[PDB]
């Protein structure tokens, strides 16, 4: 293949007819190659039986992302500086609820768009920059300018590297495949020379033009753009030309000083960041970390080594595959990444890290739950590519006799637990809600489970959260009050319209969610595991694996042989992670404004945008439609003809996508068939069909469009039903 | 310069104990864990002899005592010769 | 053809070497004027006190760079046209006499180096010719950041 | 190891080139000639002296007629004889092809050699002006935008601003 095969044409193909598996697309028609293809455009079963490039492919797919983000947010900067909101905002932070984005008026277009600002028309934001921002200390629009066209020149280049790989007559096995290196090198320095890097400019620069921004000015009033050098007066204020140290060390003296540092704790009252000063000496002391750390090392050496009685003799060699797995060493990762992304989405709400945040609600739980489906959408993935791995990816067998081979040897077994560990919970996870009903339906709260009523008795208080702030019995030193402000201990006292931060206090009715996501995240992981472990052969089936993770079903036979696989595995492993963080969304919000988000007013008399409703009423699963979707969601159906709008106008579709996908979900397939040709007939007679074999779903091409669509259905629903209660009152 | 170029001999004193303790600490590697205190191969006491980290502690130490008294206390003597 | 920028191995360096001669007499200016410097404005202010006792009197225009593409011409030029073979000079489009070529393809003292008699006297490898004058090159690199300001040599 | 243009209408995208050119031919001489004003000094009444004006759009239309007949009937025929269906030659078309257009119908034919051509005597004249008219016009028309724009006053719109300095112009010269 042969057109025209090696050596003899530069002549490119374009035509003849295209390719893939060696009965090839057929000539003769069909449609399902169309949809071939574009999914299944990389697997890697098919374009080299031998890795030999992919990995010289994966490397700049890679490169384009990398440009992308930063053709992105060049526009994000852009928009962010052109169209400004932000000069505005920022000498009026607290003030002004703003916007980067604005429509045209075209037709209806521009109800959406009203008035954000330091008097202008927009619509209102919540991803912030303008708190990334805060950051710059300089200022001015045009320069967001210049952080936007450095990041058109990085992309161009760091996307003219991807024609400098696979295009150009490019790399081989040894580069990857000896990785002896790479985390040398990634972890040092730029984890660490990045953080390292971060703090100079974060010290020099920021912290002086924000030091003396908690004040006020119109800024250059207060910070000239260059400014900050060989000069400086100004770190005076601030501190000390370390005016006679040396590098540290010590033969030092302070009467009265020690470094600029000096660890915060808790938050600043008149912009509750937390200290934009623990913000320095906390990325100095990682870096350093990764400074010292990245300089491991060259590898089986530390793998091959322990080893136990249960313990695992393919511990070692645990791996020689290891460098060249690849689908393995991402499923590996997902899960890591993915769920090292969704423990983000707490230290940033109970820790805020930007200038305005909390007083700013709405444009942190945007964030605490997008940062949150992706520390999942990225780990059910950490499952599948696993079961592409337990499937294919080694030519042949020699991995042999280990740990794994040992994992396999129980697997009726380790998912034989799990099992009824999920009943256990769901009876003791759920059911528990619907006594609540049945018996406060019933009527009789003697005996519900209400906060007040079965008996725990008016305390939370102690277990962790009251240890942990009442922080400094210890070893602990440090900063009037926490780590974190909400734990139990401490504090009337943050902020200025409004409260941003307070203890939180759960009791019972933060006790059972807690546990409900128990039995969610368990149930999720149960089909998952027991997917990716029975993914190439099974009671039900041996012959298993044989052309597939992805092949619809066996057959109608063995009674059922339907879903099995693990393509499916990791199709009903989405259908639940939706709930998983679909609920713990639900969560978060329901408290943090029942309780915590709040307003202060005169003798301080917290006023919390719900009173707290939660107490005796989230503990009844209808209260959750009472108090939150029948209460919540009334600014959604009020929302026509205002500005936001696009969101009841969107929470109508989406609301219909989802409604929609059930039609895609529940069907048969030669059913669309039987139809497809009536259809195909009717054409006929008039003359106008049969080229291009006009076919119906691909039975997993069913399934894929379903979910995707009860996803991207039944999740903007609520990213509509939230930005609706927090722009406005919230 | 200043107490500070005293502290240029004293760069020298850390940069000095670390490095200078380095090789042994090294040298015969490929020990990994252990040791004289475990097992196979006794001769009791503790011992008296041999370097890296037993010396230089000691170091900042002397240091500490000859500086001592000049800057404290004003820094004796005591003399006796006085000196005589 | 659709482009051809040959590399082995290395390439650089063979230039390096190479961007090193030009750097190098570069340091030059250093070896034998210095500052533009900065954003010009002076119209008041140095870094950040710069100057005293604002850079220069400064003629300078930035035409150039202007003249940076232009000259760039000339470089890649020589390079091209040596590819060759030679027409080149045309000589007088009529007649005679041409005796005169000046001499040579040059590199060197004579076109032909050339007066080869020579010297009783003054009397008594060529990376080295490059090594000493990077030695030369980053050299005034941290002396334009050249000092310590606060306190000043520790050494005096 | 490089695109392949090569393009194939392609022939045609060169004399497309030739139009274009050409025509921009009669800018410079015309204009700059220009008077080089002048003597002194340039009048129109006369007519449009006073009509209610003379052309406004109306001297366009007719302007395209004129025109339109000329560019459409045309290219229609620099050539193209044969003229149908089914398959290639490839030119696109290709129809003329093997047949010229006319095997024994007329003269359509000019000149001696069973041919089109006034024949071999010339690339001479006209292949380096006319394509060094190709890249002529451009550097030209690219020396248009720069004549004009800056629009001294009238008109800054929508600033971010920044200029002034000093204003621009064509009348010639250039200051420095
Ligand atoms: C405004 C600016 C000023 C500045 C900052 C510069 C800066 C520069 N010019 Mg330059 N130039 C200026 C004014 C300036 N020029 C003016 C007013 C003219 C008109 C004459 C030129 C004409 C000019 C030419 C023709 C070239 C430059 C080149 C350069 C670059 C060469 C780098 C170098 O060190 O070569 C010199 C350093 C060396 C180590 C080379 C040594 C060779 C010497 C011995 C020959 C000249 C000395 C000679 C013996 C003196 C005899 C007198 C003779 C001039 C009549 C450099 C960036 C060159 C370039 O960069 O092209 C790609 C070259 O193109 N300039
Ligand atoms: C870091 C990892 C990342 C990478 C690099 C890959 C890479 C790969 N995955 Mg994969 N995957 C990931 C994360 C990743 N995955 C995660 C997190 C999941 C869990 C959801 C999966 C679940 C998954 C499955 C089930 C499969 C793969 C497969 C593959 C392979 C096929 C790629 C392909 O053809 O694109 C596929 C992309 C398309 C066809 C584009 C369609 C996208 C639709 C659904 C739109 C999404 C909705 C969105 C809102 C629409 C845009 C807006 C619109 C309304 C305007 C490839 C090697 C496939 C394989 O067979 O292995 C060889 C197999 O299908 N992946
Ligand atoms: C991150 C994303 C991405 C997205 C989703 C958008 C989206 C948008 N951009 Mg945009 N932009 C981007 C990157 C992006 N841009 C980048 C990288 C740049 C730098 C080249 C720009 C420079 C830019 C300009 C100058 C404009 C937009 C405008 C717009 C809006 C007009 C819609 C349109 O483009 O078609 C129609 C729309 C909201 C327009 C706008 O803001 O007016 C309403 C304005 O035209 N963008
Ligand atoms: C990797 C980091 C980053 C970078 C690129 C710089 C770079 C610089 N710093 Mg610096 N700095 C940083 C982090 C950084 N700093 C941090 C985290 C702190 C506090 C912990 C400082 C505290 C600091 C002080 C007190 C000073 C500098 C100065 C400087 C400048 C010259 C001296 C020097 O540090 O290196 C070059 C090395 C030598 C000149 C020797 C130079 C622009 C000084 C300056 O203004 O210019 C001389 C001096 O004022 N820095
Ligand atoms: C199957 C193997 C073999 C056996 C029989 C054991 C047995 C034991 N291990 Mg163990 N271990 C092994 C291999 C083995 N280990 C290996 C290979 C490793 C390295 C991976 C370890 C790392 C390890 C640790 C860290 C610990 C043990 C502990 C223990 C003890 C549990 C405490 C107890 O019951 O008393 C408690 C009874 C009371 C009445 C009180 C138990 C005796 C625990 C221990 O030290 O004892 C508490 C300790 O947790 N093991
Ligand atoms: C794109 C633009 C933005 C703008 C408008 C500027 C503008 C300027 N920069 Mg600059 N700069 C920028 C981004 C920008 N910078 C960025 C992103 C960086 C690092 C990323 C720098 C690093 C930088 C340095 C190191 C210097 C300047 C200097 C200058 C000034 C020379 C001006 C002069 O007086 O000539 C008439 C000028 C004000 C120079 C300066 O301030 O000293 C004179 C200095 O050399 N800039
Ligand atoms: C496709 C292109 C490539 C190729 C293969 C050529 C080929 C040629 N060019 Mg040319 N050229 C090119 C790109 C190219 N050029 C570019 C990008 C430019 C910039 C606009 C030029 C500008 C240019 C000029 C000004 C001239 C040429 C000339 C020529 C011809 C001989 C050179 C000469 O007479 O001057 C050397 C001068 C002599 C007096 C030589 C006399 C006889 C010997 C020396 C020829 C060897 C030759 C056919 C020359 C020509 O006659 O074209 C009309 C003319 O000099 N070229
Ligand atoms: C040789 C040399 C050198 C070097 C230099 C350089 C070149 C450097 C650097 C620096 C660096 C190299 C830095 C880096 C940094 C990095 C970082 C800082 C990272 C980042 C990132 C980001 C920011 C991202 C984010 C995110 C996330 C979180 C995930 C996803 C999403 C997003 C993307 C947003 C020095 C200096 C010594 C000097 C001498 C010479
Ligand atoms: C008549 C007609 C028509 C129709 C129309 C209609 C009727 C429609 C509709 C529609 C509906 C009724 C619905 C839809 C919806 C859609 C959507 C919805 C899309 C998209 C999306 C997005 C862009 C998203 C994003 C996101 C993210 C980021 C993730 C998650 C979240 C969210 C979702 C937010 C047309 C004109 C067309 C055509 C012609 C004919
Ligand atoms: C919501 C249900 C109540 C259950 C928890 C109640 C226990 C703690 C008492 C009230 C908690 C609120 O804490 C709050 O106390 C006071 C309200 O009276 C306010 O008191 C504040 O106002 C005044 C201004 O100088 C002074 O009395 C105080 O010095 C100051 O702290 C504060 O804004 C806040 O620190
Ligand atoms: C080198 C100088 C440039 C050439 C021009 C000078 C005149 C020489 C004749 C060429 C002029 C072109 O026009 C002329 O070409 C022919 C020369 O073969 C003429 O004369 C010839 O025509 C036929 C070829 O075309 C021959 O088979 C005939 O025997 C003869 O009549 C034609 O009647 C006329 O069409
Ligand atoms: C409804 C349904 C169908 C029928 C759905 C179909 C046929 C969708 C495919 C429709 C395509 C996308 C229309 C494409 C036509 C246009 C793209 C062509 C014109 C181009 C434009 C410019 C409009 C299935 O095939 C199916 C298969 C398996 C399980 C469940 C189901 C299922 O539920």
């Amino acid at each position: 293949l042969v057109d025209r095969d090696p050596i003899k044409t530069s002549f490119e193909q374009w035509a003849k007819p295209g390719h893939f598996s060696r009965t090839i697309a057929k000539g003769p028609d069909t449609t399902t190659w169309i949809w071939n293809l574009h999914a299944d455009a990389h697997d890697f079963d098919s374009h080299t039986s031998d890795l030999e490039e992919i990995s010289r492919k994966v490397f700049s797919a890679h490169f384009g992302q990398l440009s992308i983000i930063f053709l992105w947010l060049s526009g994000m900067y852009f928009h962010g500086a052109r169209f400004s909101n932000y000069e505005a905002w920022l000498n009026d932070p607290t003030h002004i609820g703003p916007s980067a984005q604005v429509v045209w008026p075209i037709v209806g277009q521009e109800i959406l768009n009203g008035d954000v600002g330091g008097g202008f028309r927009g619509i209102q934001i919540t991803s912030g920059f303008f708190q990334i921002w805060r950051a710059s200390g300089i200022t001015s629009e045009l320069q967001l300018y210049c952080t936007a066209i450095g990041a058109l020149v990085f992309a161009g280049l760091m996307l003219f590297a991807g024609w400098f790989h696979y295009h150009k007559a490019a790399p081989k096995l040894a580069w990857f495949q000896d990785v002896e290196s790479m985390l040398n090198h990634h972890l040092a320095g730029l984890l660490g020379l990045g953080s390292l890097s971060w703090a100079r400019h974060q010290v020099h620069v920021s912290l002086p033009i924000n030091q003396f921004l908690n004040a006020g000015v119109d800024p250059k009033e207060i910070p000239l753009p260059h400014e900050f050098i060989l000069n400086r007066d100004l770190l005076a204020q601030l501190y000390p030309s370390f005016a006679e140290g040396a590098t540290p060390f010590f033969t030092l003296n302070w009467s009265k000083y020690a470094d600029f540092l000096t660890f915060r704790g808790g938050l600043d009252p008149l912009t509750g960041g937390l200290w934009l000063t623990d913000i320095a000496h906390h990325h100095l002391a990682i870096a350093i970390l990764f400074l010292i750390a990245g300089h491991m090392y060259r590898i089986k050496d530390i793998l091959e080594a322990h080893k136990g009685p249960f313990t695992g003799q393919g511990h070692k060699g645990l791996y020689e595959i290891l460098t060249t797995s690849w689908h393995a060493q991402l499923s590996i990762n997902l899960a890591m990444l993915g769920s090292l992304t969704i423990v983000v989405a707490q230290h940033m709400y109970s820790m805020p890290p930007y200038p305005y945040l909390a007083t700013d609600y709405a444009t942190q739980l945007s964030l605490f739950t997008h940062h949150m489906w992706i520390g999942g959408f990225l780990i059910v993935g950490a499952a599948a590519h696993a079961a592409i791995f337990m499937v294919r990816d080694y030519d042949p067998t020699t991995r042999y006799n280990d740990l794994l081979d040992r994992v396999l040897r129980h697997r009726d077994a380790i998912i034989s637990h799990l099992n009824w560990v999920c009943i256990f919970l769901g009876f003791h996870s759920f059911g528990l809600y619907i006594h609540n009903d049945t018996m406060s339906a019933l009527g009789r709260p003697q005996d519900m489970f209400s906060d007040t009523a079965i008996q725990l008795q008016p305390v939370f208080a102690q277990w962790i959260q009251n240890t942990h702030a009442l922080a400094p019995g210890t070893t602990a030193p440090g900063a009037t009050a926490s780590t974190s402000l909400t734990w139990g201990g401490g504090d009337l006292v943050a902020v200025g319209n409004k409260v941003a931060l307070l203890p939180i206090p759960l009791g019972t009715a933060d006790f059972l969610v807690h546990h409900i996501h128990a039995f969610t995240i368990h149930v999720t992981v149960l089909i998952l595991l027991k997917g990716v472990l029975f993914a190439r052969s099974s009671r039900l089936i041996p012959d298993k694996a044989n052309l597939g993770f992805r092949f619809p079903c066996d057959g109608p036979g063995r009674g059922g042989t339907c879903q099995v696989s693990a393509w499916d595995h990791v199709f009903l492993g989405l259908f639940w992670m939706y709930n998983s963080i679909s609920v713990v969304i639900f969560h978060f919000s329901w408290k943090m404004q029942s309780d915590v988000w709040g307003t202060i007013n005169d003798q301080g008399v917290v006023t919390h945008i719900t009173a707290g409703n939660f107490a005796q009423s989230s503990i009844t699963i209808n209260g959750w439609l009472r108090d939150f979707l029948w209460a919540q969601a009334s600014q959604v159906i009020q929302s026509y003809g205002s500005s936001l709008s696009a969101y009841g106008l969107f929470f109508l579709g989406a609301h219909f996508v989802w409604a929609f996908s059930l039609m895609f979900l529940f069907s048969g397939r030669g059913y669309w068939q039987e139809l497809i040709e009536s259809i195909v007939w009717a054409h006929n007679k008039l003359k106008v069909a049969p080229a291009t074999q006009p076919r119906a779903l691909s039975i997993v091409q069913g399934r894929a469009v379903g979910v995707t669509h009860y996803l991207l259905g039944g999740i903007a629903t609520t990213w509509a039903f939230f930005l609706a209660r927090i722009i406005a009152v919230g | 310069d200043f107490i500070g170029s005293p502290t240029n001999l004293i760069m020298v004193t850390s940069t000095s104990l670390m490095l200078f303790a380095g090789r042994f600490g090294l040298a015969p590697s490929a020990n990994r864990k252990a040791t004289a205190g475990l097992k196979l191969e006794v001769r009791d006491s503790g011992l008296q002899t041999g370097d890296p980290a037993g010396f230089t502690l000691a170091d900042t130490l002397a240091c500490g005592v000859v500086g001592h008294i000049i800057g404290v206390g004003v820094v004796l003597g005591l003399k006796n010769i006085g000196a005589l | 053809s659709d482009p051809e920028g040959t590399g082995g191995f290395i390439e650089p360096r063979w230039l390096a070497y190479g961007e090193v001669i030009n750097g190098r007499f570069a340091m030059l200016g250093a070896v034998g004027l210095g500052k533009v410097g900065l954003i010009p404005q002076e119209t008041a202010l140095a870094w950040f006190q710069t100057g005293v006792i604002y850079n220069y009197w400064a003629d300078n225009y930035t035409l150039f760079v202007l003249e940076m593409a232009l000259m760039g011409f000339a470089e890649h030029r020589r390079f091209q046209d040596w590819a060759k073979p030679g027409s080149m000079g045309k000589q007088y489009f009529l007649g005679l006499e041409k005796g005169f070529g000046g001499s040579g393809n040059p590199a060197y003292p004579g076109g032909p180096f050339f007066n080869p008699l020579g010297f009783g006297k003054d009397e008594k490898k060529l990376k080295e010719v490059k090594n000493g004058r990077l030695a030369m090159l980053a050299i005034l690199g941290y002396f334009i950041q050249g000092l310590v300001t606060g306190v000043g040599p520790y050494q005096n | 190891s490089d695109p392949e243009s090569l393009r194939w209408n392609v022939q045609a995208e060169l004399v497309h080139s030739r139009w274009a050119m050409l025509g921009a031919a009669g800018i410079f001489i015309p204009e700059f000639l220009t008077k080089l004003g002048i003597l002194n000094t340039p009048s129109w009444y006369t007519a449009g002296e006073q009509e209610y004006f003379t052309d406004t759009t109306t001297l366009f239309i007719v302007e395209l007629v004129f025109i339109g007949w000329a560019e459409g009937r045309r290219w229609a025929d620099i050539l193209n004889p044969g003229c149908v269906n089914t398959d290639p030659i490839f030119p696109n078309n290709k129809l003329t092809g093997t047949d010229v257009g006319y095997p024994g119908g007329l003269w359509f034919d000019p000149l001696g050699w069973g041919s089109a051509s006034p024949q071999k005597l010339k690339e001479l004249r006209t292949k380096e002006i006319k394509n060094g008219r190709l890249a002529m016009l451009a550097v030209m028309g690219a020396w248009f935008q720069h004549i004009y724009t800056g629009t001294g006053p009238i008109d800054n719109l929508f600033a971010h601003l920044a200029d002034p300095g000093h204003a621009t112009i064509f009348a010639a010269f250039t200051p420095k």
